[PDB]
């Protein structure tokens, strides 16, 4: 099943913060 | 003990050689977290890395790939027919260079995978590190160049050749 492999992203994003 | 495995991928750019980048896998610490990586790399498992792309660089933080299956970074499977579990946090996000797993949550692991470009602590704990560019963080930084702060590439960034070094 497709799965939307980002959660590093979203971290990244969150450290941005 | 072992050998750690050392694999290389040929980077092109809109099919235009950019430069060769390998790898060493650190199997002494995640086993099947390297082997998935390793055997993707040599095509052995009649699917893998050659000719998939690089579809997610952001300068300065990343460059993912791993999608060969669906070729817009929704697929990707490993070798063991289902998803894997997160197999330790041995080791960290220490600079550029690492090579880590993508994932879309705990326990969650396929194909996908990154190259850092700096250093991401905030990922220790949440991405197994399984590797680290041995030559060629040169053609990494090369290939941020074509990254955005989204991630999208600006041209099409291949594996268009990929194996096992002796
Ligand atoms: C998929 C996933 O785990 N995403 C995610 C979102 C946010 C964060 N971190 C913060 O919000 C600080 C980590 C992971
Ligand atoms: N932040």
């Amino acid at each position: 099943d497709p799965a939307n492999q980002d959660c590093h992203v979203a971290a990244w994003h969150c450290w941005q913060r | 003990g072992m050998v750690n495995p050392t694999v290389f991928f040929d980077i092109a750019v809109d099919g235009e050689p950019l430069g060769r980048v390998s790898f060493e896998l650190f199997a002494d610490k995640v086993p099947k977290t390297a082997e998935n990586f390793r055997a993707l790399s040599t095509g052995e498992k009649g699917f893998g890395y050659k000719g998939s792309c690089f579809h997610r660089i952001i300068p300065g933080f990343m460059c993912q790939g791993g999608d060969f299956t669906r070729h817009n970074g929704t697929g990707g499977k490993s070798i063991y027919g289902e998803k894997f579990e997160d197999e330790n946090f041995i080791l960290k996000h220490t600079g550029p260079g690492i090579l880590s797993m993508a994932n879309a949550g705990p326990n969650t692991n396929g194909s996908q995978f990154f190259i850092c470009t700096a250093k991401t602590e905030w990922l220790d704990g949440k991405h197994v590190v399984f590797g680290k560019v041995k030559e060629g963080m040169n053609i990494v930084e090369a290939m941020e160049r074509f990254g955005s702060r989204n991630g999208k590439t600006s041209k099409k960034i291949t594996i268009a050749d990929c194996g096992q070094l002796e």
